[PDB]
């Protein structure tokens, strides 16, 4: 364990951390067909 | 046959730079035989403002590509004559470029001459008319003082806009040089032409 | 399918046991030495509503409620105790620290929830 | 009438003709990389079916069958040769256009529309103007310019005005041949500093010059206007004001009240929009229209200019790489159609 | 998701009651409908020559 | 299927939602996403869900 | 050299169309053109020959077409590249634009590398770390100030 | 969707050329504003509205797909193996039963009078003329020698909204069309309206094929057996000059 | 000789900036909101409502974005565009302010 092996790679903190992000409020869900819907909503 | 395309543009380029030829032409195979056996060929230019313009164009086996010694010496005998000179044009093949000797006397004779413009170029540079090329865009050196107007119209500094070398082919043939700006009108597939200002930097050689 | 002879035997965790599995009305040579996975349904090739375009399909509900590719999907709760330091057993709430808020204690018997109940977000 | 694969196919609504023929017909010769089966089962044999230095097609991947006839034990092979890359270059298709996504947008992201219109990397020119045009991209329109092809004797034809003998139609005229010129001029240029690139009469414009007269047109209560040489007149004068105060619509209303003067290249910026509405103004179009509906079109062409611009402080360096990066997942997906 | 043995998987989209299936004249009625759109591009054609095999089977019984 | 809340467990280091639907946490807004939201012109939405989601604080300086 | 210029394997002989404009005014499409498109890249080389005209030389290499035109030119080519790779479900022309007006910007051909952001923007630290190597751009960015 | 046994996301198929999505297994994320801000520019800036237009290629993204788009073209045939493509009053109506908008007027109409689609299609592009005439995708030189085109389907035309002669197939209706039917409507009347009439098209187009039917079959991908002796001596020439 | 570091550099404080405003007849901004703008203001607005609900418009609605949106399009807002236009090395920072209730608004409602 080093202080700058947490830099670099996709997993480090620059990658990670702040160019992405953990979030509350969100949710993921399997998509699905639905003709009566516009194309600007969601079931 | 970069020695035929030369002897050619070469003079097309002095006109272009609108200067008056001072020696009267000489044949090509006497070009030839002067670059074989002298090992360069010397071509001398008027500029408006009474400026000389001497360009050597050098044999790719002449000895003065070679050694290092043999262009110093005559950088340092044609930089003491009385002419009023502002710029030696020294045309020399592409493979001299890379070799270190000879640039470093280039560069000793700029610091010992800082008030002449020395440049050396590759022979490429002049085998073909550069302004007429179809790929090259319409450039063209503007005043300082309509880059100045342009500038704070746009609250802009000359480190700002884009920058173009000054050993860049069409800025070579305008005879840009370093903190000027060219204006280039361009071809454009969007607005079917578009209008830039460059600020030309250092050659890179 | 029949993901295992011995299920009932197991603790898997994330196995689903489909209960009702047929032969392909056209099998293969493969069918001689694997059980078949699956159900001959019957499937009609058509557009219907604008339900099973992009790769969708529509089902009928009354398949599904007869059992359908329907089965029975287990999951595994293995926890370990530390030597003489912990315990199974249900809590009391004026002694014991830290309990998790909004938790139901009270579905444990010794320890254990009793086998046969239903479990919901937030059982203990 | 009543087959449902053709249709499906002839309509565009799934699949295309080498679809239906492999189905139908047959596969034929299966082809990587632009060249038929090398071979690699042991020093010119493809496979253990066929002998060595084979000269038969089906040795080195031809597929005499259809898919509906069923395929045979080295057709089926050689088919899942060509069947395994189209799975690994889709597998490609993700981490190869990830790698050169990521550093395509760390090196333009930075890119940033000012409040000029220029492009600049925190003070530093990248563009003089987005685009060379200033507009966004997701508000232009396909228009066909219609003098671009006609030879200077049909142009005069139906291009110059012969109902008043003054020299401003001379001019009016001459204004519209010159703009022809210019862009031949310019287009046969880029022609000739590319493989395959040809001059089109078709430009991608903000406004629809010529779609607004017709609408307007349509809506009119009048029909044929009589002859008025004082409106055929004032008409033109609209136009050609409207095409001098025209790169105004890059700075703002006030300075074009005040006329003050236009930057180079934003004159050069309205080349295709004065252009274009030259054409379809013309005196000779716009016989029909009175000055109150001139005033209409107008109006509706600058509102509709002003429209389409490009927003301050828009990062158009993240969408020039998301729209250049993209197109790269379906040029790696045909990997092995390319030598 | 469900999927056929020629690899055309699909996810369940709607649920209709045994009224709102379409039905033969007959009385025949699907488990699954399926749009006739997976096939062209895909050339599954081992799906379509099994259902009609598979047909002729149930009523021959074999 | 997964949903959160505005709240839950948070990772001791850099103060964000845990990661995915086994520890409880938060789903991921990546690099790839942020790049989406910029090209978008929506700042404000970057503010909301990578700041008041998942770790923003505040920071004093001299 | 036998027979040949230096760089060039092999040369064909291709069919292009053209437009042209007629005595009459006109603006016609040629197709009955013949070229030469070779395998391999020499601009010089095809500069000196007397069969080719030398003006309208159209290389597909950028370093080429910048060592012997330019900035200018090797911008236009940048465009030219990429849109060939594009295909013709391609990107609008104002995003080709910004790729090569990007590259050419300090009157080089940069990269979309570490080494070209390093020339473009050398004291963006925080950008320059965030691409590939913290490290060792926080350690230069250190002892440099 | 206040079913509990709903757990997908659900859209209708013509968005799904936004995301690169599709049916197969794919999962997308959710996330709803709560404050005030993002919520605002949410509406604003972030609508798909915004991103008809498609900012790579500067053409549409949305259209139909694989079922409006055959859907549309059997709707606008002109003749059916029944003979005209007509409909009566009772079946016209019920086209527009399910496409949202406010339905047209059938007053002068008996129930036996008949309509074709071209008049049906024609009530709905009213609320939005546009000009339109290009060759449909039906009509294509690699299938003329071998098939009857019929006159009034290679030539799709529509003046200020009426459809007056032609079939609506992925030239005109289809998604990613630049300068078709959606298209137009988008730079005359703007994205939003656009997406509105790539609807209320979608539901015009199934319900026609919600009794006239659209299958496919085996014997679809048959040749006769006379036409698979035609293919092998093609093949056989192949072979032939190989 | 170059000697020790002096107080007169490494400042790290830098100096306090002097607003340049450009006077009206000068402005080369345009006269329309762009999207973000707008956006940006309707944004504002909405949660300066959410706070006080103070409000000069004489319709009622039951949320702060239609307040917002309505007190843009009726030119009712109290809020300035400030477009910042140059950071000058000797210490002006010029600006230049735009009115968004006499401004061209490009949203629709
Ligand atoms: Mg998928």
């Amino acid at each position: 364990p080093s202080i700058m092996r947490r830099l670099p790679r996709k997993e480090g903190r620059i990658r990670k951390s702040l160019l992405g992000s953990q979030v509350w409020s969100i949710s993921r869900s399997t998509i699905c067909g639905n003709s009566d819907l516009h194309l600007d909503e969601v079931g | 046959m970069a020695m035929q395309k030369l002897f050619t543009y070469i003079y097309e380029f002095i006109e272009y730079r609108k200067m008056v030829l001072l020696e009267e032409k000489v044949p090509y195979d006497k070009f030839v035989q002067m670059v074989l056996n002298t090992g360069f060929f010397r071509i001398n230019a008027e500029t408006l403002n009474h400026g000389i313009v001497s360009v050597f164009i050098f044999g790719a086996n002449g000895k003065y590509v070679h050694h290092g010694g043999d262009m110093r010496t005559l950088l340092t005998n044609t930089l003491n004559e009385k002419k009023h000179y502002e710029e030696l044009i020294l045309i020399v093949d592409k493979p001299v470029l890379s070799k270190k000797n000879i640039l470093d006397i280039i560069v000793e004779q700029r610091a010992a001459n800082p008030t002449i413009v020395i440049n050396i170029y590759p022979y490429h540079l002049f085998c073909i008319n550069i302004p007429k090329v179809s790929a090259i865009p319409k450039h063209k050196l503007i005043t300082q003082e309509e880059a100045q107007e342009f500038l704070g119209r746009e609250y802009l500094q000359p480190q700002d806009l884009m920058q173009i070398s000054a050993s860049d082919p069409p800025v070579v043939w305008l005879g840009g040089r370093p903190g000027d700006f060219v204006q280039i009108e361009r071809p454009s597939e969007t607005a079917m032409h578009a209008v830039v200002i460059r600020f030309i930097t250092k050659s890179k050689i | 399918g029949w993901y295992c002879f011995s299920w009932p035997y197991r603790v898997d965790m994330n196995r689903f046991f489909q209960f009702y599995n047929e032969m392909p009305l056209v099998k293969t040579i493969a069918h001689n030495y694997v059980i078949p996975n699956g159900l001959n349904t019957i499937v009609a090739y058509m557009i219907y509503g604008g339900y099973n375009q992009e790769d969708s399909v529509i089902v009928s509900q009354s398949f599904i409620d007869r059992g359908g590719f329907a089965g029975t999907f287990y999951r595994e709760e293995k926890v370990e105790l530390e030597s003489d330091i912990e315990s199974f057993g249900k809590p009391d709430p004026l002694i014991t620290k830290n309990l998790k808020p909004g938790a139901n204690y009270e579905k444990l018997v010794d320890g254990f929830v009793p086998v046969g109940t239903v479990v919901k977000k937030g059982d203990i | 009438e009543t087959n449902g694969l053709f249709q499906m196919v002839a309509t565009g609504a799934k699949g295309s003709n080498p679809n239906m023929i492999h189905i139908m017909a047959g596969i034929g010769q299966i082809e990587i990389n632009t060249q038929r089966i090398q071979p690699q089962f042991s020093f010119g044999r493809t496979l253990v079916y066929y002998p060595r230095f084979a000269l038969e097609a089906q040795a080195y991947g031809f597929i005499c069958n259809s898919y509906i006839a069923g395929l045979t034990s080295p057709e089926f092979i050689f088919g899942e040769m060509n069947g395994r890359f189209d799975l690994i270059n889709k597998a490609l298709s993700t981490s190869s256009t990830g790698y050169a996504n990521r550093k395509a947008i760390f090196g333009l992201q930075s890119c940033i529309v000012d409040y000029y219109r220029r492009v600049s990397i925190d003070t530093r020119l990248v563009q003089q103007l987005y685009g060379e045009d200033g507009l966004d991209a997701r508000q232009l329109e396909t228009v066909r310019f219609e003098t671009i092809m006609l030879s200077d004797q049909e142009l005069e034809d139906k291009f110059k005005y012969t109902g008043i003998q003054s020299p401003l139609f001379e001019e009016e005229f001459s204004r519209l041949k010159k703009d022809r010129d210019k862009y031949r001029q310019i287009f046969l240029n880029v022609e000739n500093f590319n493989f395959s690139q040809l001059l089109t009469d078709v430009r991608q414009v903000p406004v629809n010059v010529a779609s607004i007269v017709k609408n307007i047109l349509l809506s009119s209560t009048s029909g044929v206007l009589p002859f008025d040489e004082k409106s055929i007149l004032q008409k033109y004068a609209m136009v050609k004001t409207f095409c001098k105060n025209l790169p105004y619509v890059f700075i703002n209303n006030i300075q074009e009240r005040l006329q003050t003067p236009i930057p180079v290249y934003l004159k050069r910026a309205a080349s295709l929009m004065r252009m274009l509405i030259r054409i379809e103004l013309a005196t000779v179009k716009t016989l029909n229209i009175t000055c109150e509906q001139m005033s209409a079109i107008l109006d509706l062409i600058r509102l509709q200019y002003t429209q389409s611009l490009i927003n301050y402080g828009e990062a158009v360096g993240i969408l020039a790489a998301q729209s250049v990066s993209e197109p790269l997942t379906q040029y790696m997906l045909d990997s092995h159609h390319r030598s | 998701k469900m999927s056929s043995r020629s690899g055309n998987k699909g996810i369940a989209a709607l649920a209709l009651p045994t009224s709102d299936m379409p039905f033969t004249e007959d009385g025949l009625q699907p488990d699954l409908i399926v749009n006739p759109h997976s096939h062209p591009s895909r050339m599954t054609n081992g799906q379509m020559i099994e259902t009609t095999v598979g047909l002729a089977n149930a009523l021959q019984g074999v | 299927r997964y949903a959160v809340a505005s709240y839950g467990p948070t990772d001791a280091l850099t103060g964000q939602p845990l990661d995915g639907k086994r520890s409880h946490g938060g789903l991921r807004l990546g690099e790839m996403e942020h790049w989406v939201l910029t090209a978008q012109g929506a700042m404000q939405t970057i503010i909301e869900k990578s700041h008041d989601d998942s770790d923003g604080c505040i920071s004093y300086i001299c | 050299t036998i027979r040949g210029i230096p760089g060039i394997k092999n040369a064909n002989v291709v069919k292009l169309m053209r437009h042209r404009v007629d005595a009459q005014g006109k603006l016609v499409r040629l197709d009955n053109i013949y070229a030469i498109k070779t395998n391999g890249t020499n601009i010089f080389g095809a500069m000196l020959d007397d069969n080719i005209d030398p003006y309208t030389i159209v290389s597909s290499s950028i370093g080429d077409t910048m060592e012997l035109y330019g900035i200018e030119a090797a911008r236009q080519k940048i465009i030219s590249e990429i849109r060939t790779v594009m295909g013709d479900k391609g990107p609008n022309h104002r995003h080709l634009l910004m790729y090569a007006d990007l590259m050419t910007r300090t009157g080089q051909v940069t990269s979309l590398e570490k080494a070209g952001l390093n020339a473009r923007e050398p004291s963006n630290v925080l950008l320059r770390m965030a691409l590939s190597s913290p490290v060792q751009v926080l350690t230069d960015a250190a002892v440099d100030s | 969707l206040e079913n509990p046994k709903i757990s997908t996301f659900q859209m209708n198929v013509s968005a799904c050329a936004w995301y690169n999505a599709d049916f197969d297994g794919d999962q997308m994320n959710l996330w709803v504003p709560w404050s005030v801000m993002s919520r605002v520019e949410a509406e604003l800036l972030c609508s798909v509205r915004n991103w008809f237009i498609s900012t790579k290629s500067s053409g549409p993204v949305n259209g139909q797909v694989q079922d409006s788009t055959v859907g549309s073209f059997l709707l606008t045939r002109t003749n059916t193996p029944m003979g005209k493509n007509v409909m009566n009053k009772l079946h016209a109506m019920g086209l527009f039963q399910t496409t949202q908008t406010d339905p047209p007027c059938f007053a002068n109409y008996s129930p036996t009078d008949l309509l074709d689609g071209k008049s049906v299609v024609s009530m709905l592009l009213r609320q939005t003329p546009i000009n339109y005439q290009r060759a449909p995708t039906w009509y294509s030189e690699v299938y003329a020698p071998y098939m009857h085109y019929n006159k009034q389907d290679i030539s799709t035309q529509i003046r200020n909204g009426e459809l007056i002669e032609g079939v609506l197939d992925k030239k005109a209706v289809g998604a990613g069309s630049s300068g078709g039917i959606y298209h137009l409507i988008s730079r005359r009347y703007g994205p939003q309206q656009a997406l509105k009439m790539i609807f209320a098209t979608q539901q015009l187009a199934l319900n026609y094929v919600r009794n006239a039917g659209f299958t496919v079959s085996t014997a679809d991908m048959l040749l006769t057996p006379e036409a698979h002796q035609e293919v092998q001596e093609i093949i056989n020439e192949l072979l032939l000059e190989s | 000789i170059v000697e020790s570091p002096s107080i007169c550099e490494g400042f790290v404080q830098a100096s306090s900036q002097t607003l340049v405003i450009i006077p009206d007849n000068e402005r080369i901004t345009s006269n329309v909101l762009t999207t973000f703008e707008a956006t940006r203001l309707v944004a504002v607005r909405a949660q300066q409502l959410a706070i006080n609900g103070s409000t000069m418009l004489k319709k009622k609605y039951s949320s702060p974005i239609d307040i917002a949106k309505q007190e843009l399009f009726n030119r009712k807002i109290p809020l300035l565009v400030m477009r910042c236009i140059k950071v000058t090395p000797e210490g002006q920072k010029i600006v230049e302010i735009w009115n968004p209730r006499e401004m061209g608004i490009p949203l629709l409602d």
